[PDB]
């Protein structure tokens, strides 16, 4: 990444091996649900192109989503051409191949994210790269939301738990639907305490 | 393309 | 967060890979018991609001409690706006949506954070996520006081235990009724200790 | 509201 | 904690998660042997009331022993009051709920720690913290030093570490009931030796 | 008292 | 490593043992997956040739792919010093051997490294190593892409992952065949796609 | 500890929770196994007499052993005070009892071990507690070397091994006894390489 | 160690926990095979010969090579000393046992270290240790390169590893063996392959 | 003395 | 060459 | 010699 140092000035670090590892660990354990992605952003903080290629390779399997998203860049990669139509010793203006890294060199990177004012390159690339993950997590979403009803026997609670879970992997890229799934002791409850309920009203109400 | 299948993240071009 | 240097300056730095796991992992093991809530103050020293929303959206599963919490910051944002009525390179007053760091970037939470003086939208923030954790720990709270009585042959001990953890959890968001709800043979021996006595004495009387 | 349902905490409106 | 930086000035800093997770792991382990009571003064070294705080709140359960914990702080605060009877911009005088963290906030705290002189209310609280902990050691302890006899196959050494380590929880807040308390044939061995051997000499005497 | 039952460390009272 | 100090300036670092756990771990478990080699490069970012050594030497085992290792490098020194035909207290110019660390001191290569204009002995030394690394991958590579077919009730999901990996390990040193080696029910609905569907689409299409 | 800073200036750092964790699990792990002593002298570099009673302290268990300890040291601070017969603002001269900390503050401590020229308290009170560790060792070392013999068919490495691991126990607080306790077979081959021979010849020598 | 400080000074540093546990690790799961060696030069990079015999010291057991390497480390210290024959406040010259630390104290190791021109005793002290570990190695390595031949129906991959794995350990203090002691079927088809063929070339000939 | 039976290391006397 | 079979990475020669 | 059997590594003579 690059950071501040005692000078103020901002230099370029060495990706950690806590961060190495914490990367390639989340990703074993929780595949491509939704909460890997602000994860992964905050691993990836200060991060050049060159940091942010490196965690990606270092993922071994999940390739079908490593390949979707090698077609996501391409697709900002080309916008950014397309929006941004491009001497000795003087920086050269960053092409869609040099933020994604393939094009650029590191001290390239560096003196584009710490330029005034700076190019943040790896800020962009970041964002393409979310882009994404947003769309796998949205493809390996397993259920609609219409398909989330309350049990016969099953606590308000872990239905509530149920239902936002498949909402966020179903949006990655309400309160009427909430109390339509619920079943039918509850629905009832749900009903007489009417519209304008708060969520932890609704869960109180069918506690018991 | 910038990045083309089974290459690497960041791979060079050509 | 922001943190102090060697110039004793206030200067921005990443979220630690450390801080991102045990927040995760705290999550993981002690899901809304009242313990996880100085935790979650005491991991996030020094946050942003961007800082914040990362905590935040790391965890997986959790979602009803994770949208109660959304509301009450909805609600507190609310009341910001309304308490607070809101030029070129100059610094703007942050409104709710600013200070839950939808609408500001990390930039400008900075400049906010280390003004002269300073406006901690850090700070404020964490206090309505803090305010929510309370509801939600109440909320999950299983067992009324009332319900807290020693047994037969419960050691008074490990009954003082589980009344002041129930305590806990049901007031998040008592002397009399502690010798109320005790069995028999303690209640008849703290009855003849009387009122007045410590803790400490009142189990020192009921050990043997 | 700041925050909608489904939707990550931080998540610019509009 | 309030520590030293390259400018040879006290600033504070965050209470990092090794600490944290520390202070959670040995207690749950170790619950209320007197070894925790080091261990906590050893990993709130440099701690403001707040950070003090912080790591008795992070304690999950163990409620009995907390709120003992409380009785003792109120008696230590009230008696800092009667001993210490308390303008724009000046520091004000630390009461006792400023001292244990209630009314004072993180700022006046480090304020009082770093004055010169300084008013060292984070040493202060945790004399309080600890002289409470050692109550709580005393009240939990299983065994009397009485009960503590030498089994007639029991080596020698095994015993004496039973002793001593019951005299240590015992006296939380010897030579010759050591002999007495042990078995005939060691017994008839150390009086041969007579008074005024030391505990080596004792043990190798028994050891055969 | 500083600190009531029920109450977390460092409870501002009032 | 060589590494920034607060002075600006390149200073050597030992080797943490983080860094050097870490890579005997990742070859441990890993042994030559495709993505153990941007793991090595990221571990030994800023590496001295020295460092390199010291990382392949602590490897126990795999010493097939280590001789291996040792005939590249050969080959690329020897094209070193074809390419580059080679005074008291006056810097010499690296040869092969120099580059590969068997000639060179620690401080020759921190010389070398750390000069106005710098040799960077470290990563010329590193892309020799990788070039290395990348056979062995290759060499080890199970699978050709031609077996790789979809199951008669594997779900396509599935079917791309085991492709696209078969294919990283095989061009270490596409989208009609994903589609003919699809299995019959799959291969219909992709072809009535049609040629230019992106990978996500294609998984949409199979998903049912 | 005390250590070095920027300014190149001794300055107090908080034992870390690295260090105090360490040394409680190799206690728990080894006990008094000879290597524990080097391993206590390594965690407590630069330990003042605070942070060397720290450790000590956190010690669960092992009492006969720390009372022992509390012997030899209770010895060595009499010497102390026999050698050494002891102003506003002035520093005074350290007793048996500073050095072992008891009657000295910890800022005491820092003066006199920060001093021109320095009085190291800490280095003299470690002298104290390595040599009490050293007689715990021997103590609890359970074999004498003329009882280690080597088997019929044990191999000659493994005899060697126990032969050396059971001298460093006993000699806490050679050549021809090897060859004299070495079974027959060897004995011979022993006899017949004859006195000179070094440790490697002679275990070359029984190797077949 | 002695490393580099924000002044760019050489000043001592206490040997780290991290450090110090690596190494008890690696000697217990890796006993002596050769990448120990590596390890043990990597985690002692800076070392005073105190710290390296700090090292040496924690290691428990083993006791039959840790004597064997103090007769090598006396045979080098004897030679230091036929080599180099050796005022207030002067330095004085290091002789075999103060290279060793014996005679030495740290602040002499220090002073000969950080010297303008240094005497790099923690060098020279890690090169004898280093010479002795290798003949270790040496002693304890199982098997002789003659007795390595590919079975009948081992892969040529897994002989090859076995191969080069007596090797290295064979000769811690080619071409043609490896074909002559492959198995009838590949040693054909190296045979038709010819001399001058890489090692990689013969592994892709005998790999189907 | 400085250290007496049962009493932590660094215990203040008197 | 500069390195040989069974000899370290780094070994150096003669 | 330098060092004896059965002592430390670093361990002072005489
Ligand atoms: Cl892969
Ligand atoms: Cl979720
Ligand atoms: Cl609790
Ligand atoms: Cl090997
Ligand atoms: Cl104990
Ligand atoms: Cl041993």
């Amino acid at each position: 990444p690059i950071v501040q140092n005692l000078q103020g000035q901002m230099v370029h670090q060495c990706i950690s091996p806590r961060t190495l590892n914490a990367w390639v660990k989340v990703v074993e354990e929780k595949a491509f649900s939704p909460e890997v992605i602000p994860m992964f952003s905050a691993l990836s903080c200060g991060a050049t192109p060159q940091d942010l290629n490196t965690m990606l390779n270092t993922v071994g399997g999940h390739q079908a989503a490593m390949q979707m998203l090698k077609e996501t860049i391409n697709e900002e990669a080309a916008e950014w051409d397309r929006l941004h139509p491009v001497a000795p010793g003087q920086m050269r203006e960053p092409r869609g191949s040099d933020i994604a890294g393939t094009t650029s060199t590191l001290q390239e990177q560096i003196g584009w994210m710490t330029h005034n004012p700076p190019i943040p390159v790896g800020e962009i690339y970041k964002r393409w790269i979310i882009l994404g993950l947003n769309k796998i997590v949205r493809m390996y979403s397993p259920t609609s939301i219409l398909d989330i009803r309350q049990g016969p026997k099953e606590p308000f609670r872990d239905y509530v738990d149920r239902f936002y879970k498949t909402l966020r992997a179903e949006q990655a890229s309400t309160e009427t639907l909430l109390v339509q799934n619920a079943n039918p002791d509850c629905k009832t409850i749900l009903k007489a305490l009417g519209p304008g309920a708060t969520l932890e009203e609704m869960m109180t109400a069918c506690q018991g | 393309p910038v990045l083309f299948p089974g290459q690497p993240f960041g791979q060079p071009p050509l």
